[PDB]
Formats: structure tokens, C-alpha cells, sequence
């Protein structure tokens, strides 16, 4: 699957995203392909594999 | 009176990307950008690639 | 009343089992999983 | 055919033991077969009924 | 003594390890509460056997001590046997809804329908089975409802 | 499973070799954990996805 | 009397490896000369990593 530590730990672009439903509607909805949510801070991120 | 773009922009393949190709099957685009912006610290691009 | 103090120092280096031994010193291997250095040989 | 050619010479290194006033190249002929597929001629099998 | 670690015969593939990466801090049981162990005792598939019972998994499960799976860089899973009242965090793959209030015991993995069973680790005769976290009154429903089968 | 397109692409460095046995009885005999023995010639190092 | 080293091989890692490693978990000792050596043409290297 798609490794979101690439997300994390590269650096990204700020912007301003201005979409117009809640973004937890927007996923629970499924509207996004594959998400990927926690709910803490999970150190998954740290695993450099 | 309008402004519209002459041709379309040119997304040439860096040859740093070029190990990556053959390699790993991915791109990653201006990598160049993601190398000095990630060892220089600064975690935020000026603009995307 | 004593306690031990007639041991020695030994290094890696310096016994001679470093002759099978390339030794390399690289800081990140807690983070590294597998080191694969894989061969092409074509044949005669 | 002895006038055919001969012209110069190399110099090159080999290993020659003394038998009576006649010198002999000694020669392993290992690296001409060293992972090929034909077998090495002087090998062979010899049968005693 | 705090901290078990293990090891395959296999070594780790970063699909492999990427799968197992998901899983810290989830509940892993051990037969045995010894420092070095094998991955061929661990977790559960080692006692789990067909047409023998679940109510024998039932009581076997229910005998093993129970560790958490953490800090895993290559050969090295370290489950962890957690103290006796310290707060943990675990992680549950068994599709029950939970509720603040109610307590936790560990039941054997049950079919639950879709004909899925993930075992989210295969290997060449062992895959991974893990122990259900379900909160209580299921629970006790099980157990009352097998007693009564 | 593996990127063998990578190994042969890839730029290499030169060794002399000396095998236990031979190659081919190292090839079908499972000495090493991935080989890749195709005879004649295989054109699927190209298509680079 | 033999002559050996006195200190350990150091070995260094290049950022371009750093981001490699960041995405996709892989690491290609000395990139620079494999990108080089790539994009100019010769395909063996001096030594390896």
C-alpha cells in the first residue's frame, strides 16, 4: 500500500484548501480514495524501513 | 483582453530522477527540491513541482 | 580487601581476526533492514 | 610456410621444469574452460572389463 | 524479564514488515513467559486445530499469558508483559464496538462470516491468528450461550 | 518479485570471479536465494513502468 | 610484522539517499556515481560504494 511516512516526512506545499463540506464528512463519506486517519499521533511515521 | 499561456510547460526528467525510474518504478518529481528543502530543514517549498 | 584490577584491553582491530574483515562504521544501521549487493556474472 | 610469417615477438610468463636437457612448458589448462559448457578434453573415462 | 524478543527462520520483506508495522502496541499471547522465544509459538497457531473444539481454545487461550507487540527494526518483535496496573494503550482487530465502561477479555478468533479470516502474516505451514479483544457482556454471552449448547 | 531490471541497466563494477563450482551447477543446484536464468536473449529490461 | 588499519572504514550517506530512503524504503550506495555515470555513458565504475 501507498506509505504515508512520504507524506510526513517530506516536505509539502503549504496552500490554502478551501473545500466546502467537513473534512471528517469527507472521509467518512469516502469522497477521497484511500484515506488514512488516526486519531492520536501515532509514531508509525519513525519506522524507516 | 485575456491572458492565456503560450505552449504547454515543459516537465522535463531531471537526471536525478532518471535511478529512480529504472530502478524503484517511480518518479518523484523535482527531486532536486525535495533534497535541499529536506537537508536544508525548512519543511515548507516556495511552489510545487 | 581487593576487587579485580588485572585485566587488558582488546580491540577489533588490532587481533588478528580482522584479516576476514572489512570493518565499516555507518550510523545508521538501528534503522537499516536488509543490505542486499547482488552480483551479475554472464558465462563464457 | 616457415617463410609464412614469424615476424616479431612478445614476451610473456610461463612455468618450464628441466628434464635432461629439455625444457618443457608445464601448463594448466583450467582458465580455457573455467565455467563453459564443453568439458575439458583431457578429462576422461578409460574402462577395465 | 519485562521484555520477550523472537525471531524467524524466514527473514523480513518491507511488504512483510510494512504489514506488521500497523500492529504495535497489539495484544500477542505467549504459551510459555520465557525470555527467547521461537515464532512458532507465538501468537496462536501453533494450538489451533480443527474439529477439536473451540470451547478447547476456549480454555487454552484462556491459560496463555498475554503481551503487547512493539519497536520492530528487523528480526526483532520484543513483545512486552505489561505490569501489573501501569495504563497501556492495545489496538483490537476483532470488528467489535467499544464503550468506555465496559471491561475486556480475550476470546479465540471465531469465524464472522465474509469467508475473509485474515491472517495478515503467511508463511510456509504458520500463519499469525490473533486473540479477540470483545468487550464484556459478549463475553459472558459466549460463554452462557455455549453452556447452554 | 525482485527488480532484476535494475541489475541489468544499471551501471556495474568489473570483478575477476572465482566460483565454487561451476555456474550453471550453481544456477540449477539453489546456492543463492534469487537467480534469474534466461539462455539466449530476453528483451524485458525495457519497458521501463 | 603486518601492516592493518587502525580505524574503522567510515562510510557517509548522501542526502539524495536520505530521500530515497524517506520514500521508498531503499537506499542505492553512492547515487551520485550511479546518476553520473548513468547519464554520461560509461557503464562501469571505478570501484563500487
Amino acid at each position: 500500500m501507498e506509505n504515508w511516512s512520504a507524506l510526513e516526512l517530506l516536505p509539502k506545499v503549504g496552500i490554502p484548501t478551501d473545500f466546502l463540506t467537513h473534512v471528517k464528512t469527507s472521509a467518512g463519506e469516502e469522497m477521497f480514495e484511500a484515506l488514512r486517519i488516526y486519531y492520536g499521533d501515532d509514531p508509525e511515521r519513525y519506522n524507516i524501513h | 483582453t485575456v491572458s492565456a499561456p503560450a505552449t504547454y510547460g515543459n516537465f522535463v526528467l531531471s537526471p536525478e530522477n532518471a535511478v529512480t525510474a529504472i530502478s524503484y518504478h517511480s518518479i518523484l518529481a523535482d527531486f532536486n527540491s525535495y533534497k535541499a528543502h529536506l537537508t536544508s530543514g525548512q519543511p515548507h517549498l516556495p511552489n510545487d513541482s | 580487601g581487593t576487587f579485580c584490577n588485572r585485566l587488558e584491553w582488546v580491540y577489533f582491530l588490532t587481533s588478528g581476526l580482522a584479516a576476514a574483515a572489512h570493518a565499516i562504521k555507518f550510523h545508521d544501521l538501528n534503522k537499516l533492514t536488509t543490505g542486499k549487493m547482488l552480483f551479475h556474472v554472464q558465462v563464457p | 610456410l616457415s617463410q609464412a610469417g614469424a615476424h616479431s615477438l612478445t614476451p610473456l610468463s610461463m612455468d618450464v621444469i628441466r628434464l635432461g636437457e629439455k625444457t618443457v612448458i608445464m601448463e594448466n589448462l583450467r582458465r580455457v574452460y573455467k565455467n563453459t559448457d564443453t568439458k575439458d578434453p583431457l578429462e576422461r573415462n578409460v574402462d577395465l572389463t | 524479564e519485562a521484555n520477550i524478543f523472537c525471531t524467524f527462520d524466514h527473514k523480513l520483506s518491507i511488504a512483510d514488515v510494512g504489514k506488521l508495522t500497523k500492529l504495535v502496541a497489539a495484544v500477542v499471547p505467549i504459551p510459555q513467559r520465557l525470555h527467547l522465544i521461537k515464532h512458532y509459538q507465538l501468537g496462536l497457531h501453533q494450538f489451533v486445530d480443527h474439529t477439536r473444539g473451540y470451547v478447547r481454545l476456549r480454555g487454552l487461550l484462556r491459560n496463555m499469558t498475554l503481551t503487547l507487540m512493539r519497536r520492530v527494526e528487523g528480526n526483532q518483535i520484543l513483545l512486552h508483559v505489561p505490569t501489573h496496573g501501569l495504563l497501556y494503550t492495545v489496538l483490537n482487530t476483532g470488528p467489535v464496538t467499544w464503550e468506555k465502561g465496559d471491561a475486556l477479555c480475550v476470546l479465540p478468533p471465531l469465524f464472522h462470516g465474509p469467508l475473509a479470516r485474515e491472517n495478515l502474516l503467511t508463511l510456509g505451514q504458520w500463519e499469525l491468528v490473533l486473540p479477540w479483544i470483545v468487550p464484556m457482556p459478549l463475553a459472558l454471552e459466549i460463554n452462557q450461550r455455549l453452556l447452554i449448547m
